């Protein structure tokens, strides 16, 4: 029945480039690693707080020395409520960290040209398959 | 363990700027 | 004669902390803020020095002493510094290009600190020349 | 079936704070304005060029007087292929502009912060929405 | 006396009208600058003063404009205790000065966000235009 | 003549949204 944005905001950010300057006379042969995963707490009566953790490594690899390393906690309060336990599920495993992607995105794009390296724009992700994790996982650990 | 988490050795250092550098 | 040229100004590291969220919204924003600062240089080849302008900045909120939000960052830039006697050197590594480096690190203090919802914080301007006398003795 | 971030950059911006410094002797009652708007261009092959347009005006109350506007045109190329004239009609009036939006709200919150003005932070917008808008 | 009661921007215009194809062209960047600074009493000892900034790139095997950039950076400072020559210097070149590392980092970032190469204005001699004052 | 600035022509359009254009 209803789901409502109320703050989103920033709850840790970090980046660093250790190798700076020297990095840069170095072949830009860049390799990506990222890793992602959400936690959701109930904040208030039908409010939740959706918490997106991204983490970014990029490497050179003819070198293996880091580039950056980059790591958002990006987070929403969503006021939400009348939906069944798995759709409730899906909704701040999938919707709500999707809805806060674009915005963890634009953090880490603009981190990492502060630092003056080629642009990064994370591909979209898809959530739904992490929402399936999820579920997989649950059928898992309430069958013991 | 986060970049921005206390050094798991007590320093009061941020794993990243202790045990956690990657400097070269 | 004497030449002072940019070649990069770049973060070498950047951390920004907003522990009690979302409850210290709840809060009477009444601010207390720590701010930190100072400089260190490197030379990193011919006439090629590399300025690093260190900024640390903590927000508490009085009646709780609970911490809003922590900041810090580590803005530097590459420059090229030649034709100067030791005190005129001097003076441009801990002042002059420290001083052009600020406005960089000022914005990226407020661009986090707006990320976290919080009131603008928009450090005020810092007399660099105070921390060349400093440096002298 | 494709879609990709190739880049995203500006193509015009505009702040003015006509009234500056005066206007900060007002009492801050803000009227905001906004408008919005995409459009999309092929510039290749499964190569799009879609843009945001966020126009921005604040008034106060108690006099009328501008404090500040801001326009600005965020933009991104993608590659996008293999969709049905409906499934990218959404791509390209939703779901580009969405991914856009968060860039253009961080530039406008930047300009507003140089003019020394309260914090503005524009609020999520609901581009399905306006995608149906679009089918009408 | 010369204190900085606030910096702010009165006025900024980015544009890159060739884009995106202008990225396929070979970076040969030619940097058209240009600037000047104004200033007005509002109060007493209370002077504005602004930075004026235009800058505009062009690659040069085709000469379409990359971007143009164009601020207007400006900052009210508390001036007092000048003969009319001090003044001057500090309504002409001092004042201008504390802007100018501003107005940098604001033709920086703009310059960004169009994904162009990183544009670090270089310092300007202030002095420079005191003498084209007293002249 | 500013590219924020109305057009020298009563267009309505900013100076370089009208006569100040380096639309290639
Ligand atoms: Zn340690
Ligand atoms: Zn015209």
């Amino acid at each position: 029945p209803v789901l409502q944005i109320q703050r989103i905001y920033v709850k840790d950010v970090s980046f660093e480039a250790p190798n700076l300057p020297h990095i840069f006379q170095q072949e830009w042969k860049p390799k990506l690693g990222f890793d992602l995963s959400t936690e959701t707490t109930q904040v208030g009566d039908d409010l939740y707080e959706v918490v997106l953790n991204i983490s970014v490594e990029t490497t050179l690899e003819d070198s293996g020395d880091v580039a950056f390393i980059c790591e958002v906690k990006q987070a929403g309060v969503f006021t939400i409520s009348g939906l069944e336990d798995v759709q409730m599920a899906h909704c701040l495993t999938s919707q709500c960290p999707n809805m806060l992607f674009p915005y963890a995105r634009e953090l880490v794009s603009n981190l990492v040209n502060r630092g003056t390296f080629p642009a990064l724009n994370l591909s979209p992700v898809n959530f739904d398959a992490l929402f399936v994790e999820y579920m997989n996982r649950q059928q898992a650990e309430n069958a013991e | 363990i986060g970049r921005n988490e206390p050094c798991p050795c007590g320093s009061g250092k941020k794993y990243k700027h202790c045990h956690g550098s990657r400097v070269a």
